[PDB]
RNA sequence: ACACCCAGCCGCAA
């Protein structure tokens, strides 16, 4: 974080990397969004059957 | 260690001209799996023949198939004489030739046989050099005096094996020819016709070569052969390619243009057809809109919109083929048939038309509104889904987010329908795996129970039959007795 | 009874159908100078097979 | 990564003017002046010069790992 | 029965482009020859490539490309050098082909580029085309390149790489008059450089007699042949085929009799 | 059964049609006795078929009807589709 | 049988297009008078109808079971070989009639179920393709 | 055996069977140099 | 209430960079959206430094002549994944019917699409026993019960493959032993079909401790005639033949095409907008500009770049004379020819070809294994077999799922019928 | 994603590998939504 | 993989011959060259010197693949004359119309300089 | 005379 392009080619990472992702044994994982239904918020629904 | 006796096993290479069986899944019917012949060519990609790829059912980008080898002279010789495609042009489901000349062939065939067309001496003897069934003597030309010239027709009627007799009629046939004078003359050069083997007058088409009941190369088969077919096919595929070197296909921006004249009439169409809904929707509103018997008012009023909005599109179709040029690509790619369909210059011209999820307009997922942008309780059809603006002329954001749906929906049955038929052909199969004729031609179980005395009632096979006409029960009484 | 159940099962994903020797794929590209019971298969496929 | 040696389409000599292409730009000279400076009448070797992007620079940010 | 009687003019012929007619001939011999200019012309190349070091950016493959690209005068040896694959030499001599070396070092803080001016010959007649340059790599402080490269003589239809045209245009009939290509709204087309029709005329008159003839030719060079001994080597190298067909035709039919 | 009493389609079919050229042509391949003069043919295949065409199978086809009983039919009586 | 007027139906020789390859490959000029007895035909139809057998036998059980199997190819055949259209609008000759029945007798006996066809598999691989196009 | 180290570039000779590092900056990353036998390159 | 930013911003990331996706049928523009995805190019800059699976990367990516204005945004042109090429879309020979294409092999040569491969394979020193412990060594012919024919003499005294040498397939790269409970070579080997050279190669410590080390293989993939193409419109394709540049057509000025798509690809999928990034890429070109090419843009429409185009020199709708390369005749019609951005895809027919002889055998079903890297063989689905039922080939069906897949004998009692 | 003993009832498909084919894969898998649901309502 | 090497595309391995002379049985007075590691190059200027010929009646060639490197000529003359001295006599005249047009090329440089 | 055990999870191609 902070570092401009200069440090972070110096430092062997790419400067145009939007990062945000993990390193997990060396393996980039990235997290990804997940619906759900809104909590707190009283719905109505008609079953059919 | 390699001197080799009688009786011996030698694991050879696989040589040309053996004889492999491919397969393409989903194999979805009895199609997806005929024997060929190996040839070797460099590079590393199989290489099949176009026509080919209408049995299995593939296209040429990406899609990839197996090869399976026979390894025993019984199943060679097996594969050889029931699933080799030479033999098994016309498959029994439709008894109509699953093969079937398709792409740059059929378009080329059709800007071949027109009568325009004409070919200098040098031009034929190439087009001759690419048949391999051509008995080696030229035809006399169809023209002799000033220079000579042959015609397309008349390579064509080369092309044509043995001496085979058919009747078709074109796709762009006028109806009012038959009934009035001229009938076997069809200024418009339609009603094909083929005497002898050899072409008469019009020009081919889907409806002729294509995957039709009673089409040229189904009356190929079923008269001549099989290997001679498989000779047609090539020959017709290989020398209409390298004539259509010399023609050349195209297609640009200038195929999607219409003349001004045009874009006003189709302007003047839209604003009428947006006036005339508006006055119905007023109509509803101001509760004069009589409810259709049996329909409930919303049910009416959306039929109503639907059948103004239809008919919009239809008269703006109608429009744009009228000013449709001749040289058009557009018009040469549909009414030969190969691919894409009126509907289609339509939408790429005129009008995009109505798009609509599960049958009914664009739903009201907001608060009865299709989008923030427009007023609240709304049906008009700039505001339910139509899209007035067409494909060249670019779609506004609104319009483009409902075709945007439009896609999706067909994307989504398009893939969740597969699981269903998957199911159903897969119940069907294994239920009738067993199903089969025995010599006392009785159709009979797995257990012996005779399901039918006779295969389709009459101990016919599919892949020989074809339609007719009784030309006895349509006849009245006195028409009858008249002519019997 | 999982061993010998359904789709990647015993009964039908080892004996109605199975796995076979003698056998190929690669993609398909067009080729019009071939005849209909024809079909190209190149060097490796054919040296290997 | 850095310009290529040749048009793709015809084979006209392409890389000895990305150098002379930068400098008429820094002139004060529009795209279209500059690539007729440089002689690149047909329109490929004008998308060659025109759309190239050089990365290169990008990648000499980077120390080598030898010395 | 015999052979017609060509005839060519030139209306150009600066340094590196050079625009000819030719008229009273077929087609096909037209045809033949910008094929044989784009194809069968020989000229030196970079083809075989060692690389002792290289510390770039760039690896070793893409560096043996864009030297293979780079092209050579060869005005004068073209004819003198023979093919490797003809020289009974093993591997490669002077006498099939010339050597390369490539020396470049970048020791200070201004990037080094690597141009084509840093490829040394041994023989003077083979350099890049150099007598602004081309450029093969851009080196940062303590990026070293050393390679030996050996060129050898090719055509067209090996690579493109021994390809000597830049680009060769080839148009005939400029004014429509044999309707060889139909217009369907010939009005909006551009007239053609060598037309001859007024501003109203769109196209000629229909020619039911005519016969392509008079070919206009726009060969380019991409520096390493002249572009006019470019054409005496493509016509050579048609006649050298059309002989060597003469001498092989002439050996079946004997001793087929 | 006696010669009386055949019945059954005289059309030798394609599937026997198959069966025969395929067990001939491999009978053949084995260093098998010939039928018919042959003009510089190797393939065990090409002199099934024209063999075939001089109608002299050595090869009897026994036809299983659904009961039960067997037909016993011989090439040379059969004749051929095409 | 056939209510609605459906007069397009599905038989196994193209009767038409059979006579009419007659027509061509004899060269008959359809102007002049022909030589064919009606008779000839009348006696050749029934022949030929007699020698397209699907129930092999001569019982009177399995002769009826014939008779039913082939009276749609029997009535059609006798409607299109009737001795009036055969004198008027396609006027051939006696030869081309005997070629014309033995034509039709191989296309008919080429045409027959050969036993050992998966029925069962074909008929449910053939009417589960389309399902594929249903949507 | 010469091993080139991340950063500060030394070719330190191990061939000992120890934890690799080197003296210098003591990064636990290593390369190794580029094989002195030739290997040719064709153009194509 | 509120008023748009603007209306184009409702598109993606990969859906973005579709130049006039309006234009476009929707249908298509979902399928190049997946494609960009793995429409390859320099995904990272810093990439020599990282090495891991399945990295790709191009030689030549152009920041395409029909830009978006938010693709500068998405930094689309710092890293590009295409080529702008000429484009003539034209029936010809026949190589390209159906949706396939016909490639420049001349431009081919010239590093046209030409790619690198990069490849990573990584091994641990993961001591299980108390003397069964692995060791990175060059193993000798009799000491380590694993024995192939491969090439082992290629590595060095540690044991790894030093970079810079030419590999070809089932190689060893890596040589390490494992004692018995004299030695065993536990040594993973290069792949089949890649014939690579190592460029980079790693020793570290892994997070417990041991030695571990990675290398990295590359190898230049020129396209061959297998390999998936597809532009920014949804136009999947392949090569289906490449011809050198005297086969193909030439414009009047030389100008010869790179890609040739066939007509038959616009009509049936609409994709319109292909035809209008042809044309504004081909005045772009002739201008100086990059085309701005937003998706909702009153100011650009197809009028006015055929007006400009004309300006310029050019058939108003931009269609051109072609030559036939063989014959050098004029083509009866007028080709439409102009530059596009097209994208090499990551499938690649290197691939995914295959093939399968008595191989490798499972050993629960003693049948044919899994995948092309296993060597395995393909299956005979259950719509197979029911396909040849339908056939009628017996015995073809009976050798295919008994002889050619795994026979075996069995001895059963007659009295029993019980496994004897 | 859930405890490692309880997979049954754990929600998976969370935390795939990250995708570097090209930048705009890159930043496509940064941005991207997920459903929970293995009927065409949900999907449209 | 199977790439072919590009010096195949006109070298001749040891194994073939340049040119086979086959008679073609379907017609009298017709023969079938099959020019062998050649092009369109050789084929188109063959056809077209052919078809100038008066006597000569039909004359054509075709690629059979564009990846095989063969073509074949197919030609037909009058029963006075040979396909085979009909084909070298074409070659003749193209021989000599090459050597005309090199020399003249040469006369049009020399004058053009100066 | 070859060497790589399997389950699960995920992406992706037609
Ligand atoms: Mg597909
Ligand atoms: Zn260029
Ligand atoms: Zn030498
Ligand atoms: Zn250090
Ligand atoms: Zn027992």
């Amino acid at each position: 974080n902070g570092l401009t392009d200069r440090d972070l080619c110096e430092l062997n990472e790419c400067p145009l990397d939007p990062g945000g992702y993990f390193i997990i044994n060396g393996s980039e994982k990235v997290l990804i969004a997940q619906e759900k239904m809104a909590t707190n918020t009283v719905y109505v629904f008609a079953k059919k059957d | 260690d390699l001197h080799l006796q009688t009786g011996y096993k030698v694991e050879r290479h696989m040589c040309d001209g053996d004889i492999v069986i491919f397969n393409r899944q989903p194999t979805l019917h009895k199609m997806s799996m005929m024997g060929h012949r190996v040839r070797i060519l460099p590079w590393s990609t199989f290489r099949l023949n176009l026509s080919v790829t209408t049995p299995y059912n593939a296209d040429f980008d990406g899609d990839e198939m197996n090869l399976h080898l026979p390894q025993s002279l019984e199943t060679r010789a097996e594969i050889q004489e029931l699933a080799m495609v030479p033999r098994m042009i016309v498959t029994p489901q439709s008894n109509r030739p699953v093969m079937g000349i398709v792409q740059d062939t059929l378009t080329a065939v059709r800007k071949f046989t027109k009568r325009d067309v004409f070919l200098e001496r040098g031009e034929v003897m190439n087009l001759l050099m690419f048949l391999s069934t051509w008995d080696g003597k030229v035809p006399q030309p169809a023209i002799l005096k000033p220079r000579p010239l042959w015609t397309g027709k008349q390579i064509f009627s080369l092309i044509i094996p043995g001496h085979i007799n058919c009747i078709r009629t074109h796709s762009t046939h006028p109806d009012d020819e038959d009934s009035g004078p001229y009938k076997h003359i069809s200024p418009g050069d339609t009603k094909v016709v083929v005497e002898n083997g050899e072409l008469i007058m019009g020009i081919l088409c889907k409806k002729s070569l294509g995957t039709s009941a009673g089409s040229l190369v189904h009356i190929s088969y079923l008269e001549m052969g099989h290997d001679i077919t498989r000779l047609f096919y090539s020959n017709i595929q290989t020398v209409i390619n390298n004539w259509l070197l010399i023609e050349g296909h195209t297609i640009g921006i200038g195929d999607s243009i219409a003349d001004s004249k045009t874009y006003q009439d189709i302007q003047n169409t839209i604003k009428k057809a947006k006036q005339d809904v508006i006055e119905v929707i007023e109509k509803a509103h101001n509760n004069e809109l009589e409810p259709t018997p049996g329909n409930t008012l919303r049910q009416t009023f959306e039929n109503q919109v639907n059948r103004i909005l239809n008919d919009a599109r239809d008269k703006t179709g109608s429009s744009a083929q009228k000013s449709l040029s001749e040289y058009n690509n557009f018009k040469s790619m549909v009414v030969s048939g190969a691919k894409g369909s009126k509907i289609n210059i339509s939408q790429v011209i005129a009008v995009v038309g109505q798009q609509n999820v599960e049958g009914k307009r664009i739903p009201f997922g907001f608060k009865h509104r299709t989008l923030p942008h427009f007023i609240k309780d709304d049906y008009g059809p700039e505001s339910r889904g139509f899209v007035e603006n067409s494909y060249l002329a670019g779609l506004t954001p609104t319009e483009f987010f409902f075709h945007a749906m439009g896609g999706r929906e067909g994307l989504i049955d398009t893939a969740v329908k597969t699981a269903e038929t998957g199911y159903i052909q897969r119940r069907l199969i294994k239920s009738m795996e067993s199903v089969m004729v025995k010599y006392d031609a009785t159709v009979r179980n797995s257990i012996n129970q005779v399901v039918q005395l006779r295969y389709g009632e009459d101990g016919l096979a599919g892949e020989s039959v074809e339609f007719q006409n009784l030309a006895t029960l349509k006849p009245s009484n006195k028409a009858f007795e008249k002519k019997f | 009874k999982q061993r010998l159940k359904g789709k990647e099962g015993r009964v039908r994903g080892n004996l109605m159908g199975k796995r076979v020797d003698f056998s190929a794929r690669t993609v398909i590209t067009p080729d019009p100078n071939l005849s209909i019971d024809q079909v190209g298969v190149p060097r490796s496929i054919a040296a290997n097979m | 990564m850095i310009i290529p040696v040749r048009c793709f389409t015809c084979g006209k000599i392409v890389g000895n003017k990305w150098e002379a292409y930068l400098g008429l730009l820094q002139a004060e000279y529009t795209e279209g002046d500059a690539l007729d400076a440089l002689g690149l009448k047909r329109y490929c070797c004008r998308r060659m010069l025109l759309a190239h992007v050089d990365l290169i620079e990008k990648l000499l940010n980077y120390a080598p790992l030898e010395k | 029965p015999y052979a017609n009687q060509p005839t060519v003019r030139i209306t150009e012929l600066t340094d590196e482009n050079v625009k000819f007619i030719i008229e009273n001939t077929d087609l096909a011999v037209a045809n033949s020859i910008r094929r044989v200019f784009i194809a069968e012309v020989p000229i030196i190349a970079i083809d075989w490539v060692q690389i002792d070091a290289n510390s770039s950016v760039l690896h070793d493959e893409f560096i043996a490309h864009r030297l293979g690209l780079i092209p050579l005068t060869s005005d004068d040896i073209v004819d003198k050098l023979q093919y490797s694959r003809d020289c009974t030499c093993e591997e490669f001599c002077p006498e099939c082909s010339v050597e390369f070396t490539l020396d470049v070092r970048c020791n200070e803080d201004q990037t080094r580029h690597v141009t084509s001016r840093d490829l040394i010959s041994n023989s003077p007649r083979v350099i890049p085309v150099t007598s602004d340059d081309i450029l093969i790599v851009k080196l940062r402080k303590g990026q070293e390149l050393r390679l030996r490269a050996y060129a050898k003589k090719g055509f067209g239809k090996e690579h493109a790489k021994w390809n000597p045209t830049a680009g060769v245009a080839f148009e005939y009939d400029p004014d429509n008059a044999l309707r060889h290509t139909v217009y369907p709204k010939p009005e909006e087309w551009p007239k053609s450089e060598y037309s001859e029709l007024d501003e109203d005329e769109s196209q000629a008159p229909y020619d039911p007699n005519g016969k392509p003839e008079r070919f206009y030719y726009n060969v380019e060079s991409c520096g390493s042949l002249r572009p006019e001994t470019i054409v005496l080597s493509a016509l050579s190298g048609l006649k050298k085929k059309l002989s060597d067909l003469q001498t092989q035709l002439s050996h079946e039919i004997q001793s087929d009799v | 059964q006696a010669n009386q009493k055949r019945i059954t389609t005289p059309y030798m079919t394609k599937y026997e049609r198959a069966r025969v050229l395929g067990t001939r042509a491999l009978q053949i391949a084995m260093c098998a006795p010939v039928m018919v003069e042959l003009e510089g043919e190797t393939d065990p295949l090409l002199i099934a078929m024209k063999e075939l065409k001089a109608r002299k199978i050595p090869i009897i086809i026994r036809r299983y009807l659904p009961d039960g009983s067997y037909e016993d039919w011989g090439v040379d009586e059969l004749i051929i589709s095409d | 049988i056939f209510p609605t007027g459906d007069s397009k139906v599905v038989l196994p020789c193209n009767l038409l297009r059979m006579i009419w390859n007659a027509q061509k490959i004899f060269h008959i000029n359809p102007r002049l008078p022909s030589d064919l007895h009606p008779i000839k035909v009348v006696e050749g139809v029934k022949e030929l109808s007699k020698k397209l057998v699907i129930v092999n036998g001569d019982d009177p059980l399995s002769r009826q079971a014939q008779e039913n199997a082939t009276l749609l190819f029997n009535i059609h055949l006798r409607s299109t070989l009737c001795s009036r259209r055969m004198a008027e609008e396609f006027r051939l000759s006696g030869e081309a009639f005997d070629w014309l029945l033995g034509e039709i007798e191989s296309k008919f006996n080429q045409a027959i179920a050969h036993p050992g066809e998966m029925v069962g598999a074909l008929a449910a691989q053939s009417l589960g393709e389309p399902a594929t196009q249903m949507t | 055996m010469i091993y080139i180290c991340g950063e500060c570039h030394t070719e330190n000779e191990i061939k000992s069977r120890d934890p690799i590092r080197c003296r210098e900056c003591g990064y636990r990353i290593m390369y190794k140099k580029r094989t002195k036998r030739l290997v040719v390159f064709d153009a194509r | 209430t509120h008023c748009e930013i603007h209306p184009s911003m409702i598109l993606g990331v990969c859906a973005s960079i579709i130049p006039f996706p309006d234009h476009n049928q929707s249908p298509r523009n979902t399928y190049q959206s997946a494609m960009g995805k793995q429409a390859m190019g320099v995904y990272i800059t810093n990439f020599h430094v990282r090495m891991d699976t399945l990295a790709h990367v191009l030689y030549y990516p152009q920041k395409p002549l029909v830009t978006t204005r938010s693709m500068e945004y998405l930094r689309f042109r710092e890293l590009p994944a295409g080529i702008n090429s000429i484009v003539a879309i034209a029936s010809y020979t026949g190589y390209n019917q159906e949706d396939s294409v016909i490639m420049n092999r001349s431009a081919v040569d010239r590093g046209f699409f030409r790619s690198v491969f990069y490849r990573s394979y990584k091994e641990q020193e993961s001591k299980k026993g108390f003397d069964q412990e692995e060791v990175f060594e060059k193993p000798t012919r009799e000491t380590c019960q694993g024995m192939r024919h491969a090439i082992y003499d290629k590595l060095d005294d540690d044991g790894l493959i030093a970079p810079g040498v030419r590999v070809s397939g089932d190689d060893v790269i890596i040589g390490k032993t494992v004692t018995l409970p004299t030695k065993r070579d536990c040594s993973t080997f290069l792949r089949t079909s890649e014939t690579g050279i190592v460029d980079q190669v790693m020793v570290t410590l892994n997070q417990e401790g041991y030695k571990f080390c990675k290398i990295r293989v590359r190898s230049v993939r020129i396209p061959q005639i297998g390999d998936k193409f597809a532009s920014r419109h949804g136009q999947k394709g392949t090569c289906g033949i490449q011809y050198r540049q005297e086969d193909m057509p030439f414009t009047c000025e030389g100008i010869t095409p790179d890609i040739i798509i066939n007509p038959h690809a616009i009509p049936s999928r609409m994709t319109i907008g292909h035809l209008i990034e042809c044309l504004q890429g081909k005045v772009s070109a002739n201008k100086g500009e990059i085309g701005d090419a937003t998706p909702f843009n009153d100011a650009v429409n197809v009028q006015k770049i055929s007006n400009l185009l004309s300006d310029y020199g050019y058939h108003l709708r931009g269609n051109e004379v072609l030559y036939n390369g063989f014959t050098g005749r004029k083509i009866t019609s007028q080709i439409f020819i102009g530059p596009t951005y097209y994208q090499r895809l990551k499938h690649m027919v290197d691939d995914k070809i295959h093939s399968r002889a008595r191989g490798p055998i499972q050993i629960l079903n003693r049948q044919p294994m899994e995948g092309r890297s296993r060597d395995g063989g393909l299956r005979f689905g259950e719509m197979e077999r029911d396909c040849q039922i339908a056939h009628g080939a017996a015995q073809f069906l009976r050798e295919r799922l008994f002889e050619a897949s795994d026979p075996y004998q069995v001895h059963v009692c007659n009295l029993c019928g019980i496994m004897a | 994603w859930g405890d490692q003993k309880k997979a049954h009832q754990a929600r998976a498909g969370v935390s795939q590998v990250l995708n570097r084919l090209t930048f705009a894969s890159t930043l496509s898998h940064l941005r991207r939504l997920n459903s929970p649901i293995g009927l065409a309502k949900p999907r449209q | 993989m199977n790439a072919p090497p590009a010096f195949e595309s006109f070298l001749l391995f040891e194994g073939e011959k340049k040119i086979t002379i086959n008679k073609d049985t379907k017609v009298p007075n017709a023969c079938l060259f099959t020019i062998n590691k050649e092009d369109h190059t050789l084929g188109n200027i063959i056809k077209s010197q052919l078809l100038k010929d008066p006597q000569v009646l039909f004359a054509g060639y075709k690629v059979p693949h564009p990846l095989e490197h063969k073509i074949i000529i197919r030609v037909q003359t009058t029963p006075d004359y040979s396909p085979q001295e009909a084909f070298t006599n074409a070659i003749t005249d193209l021989i000599s119309e090459l050597s005309l047009l090199e020399e003249r090329f040469r006369v049009a440089i020399k004058d053009k300089q100066e």
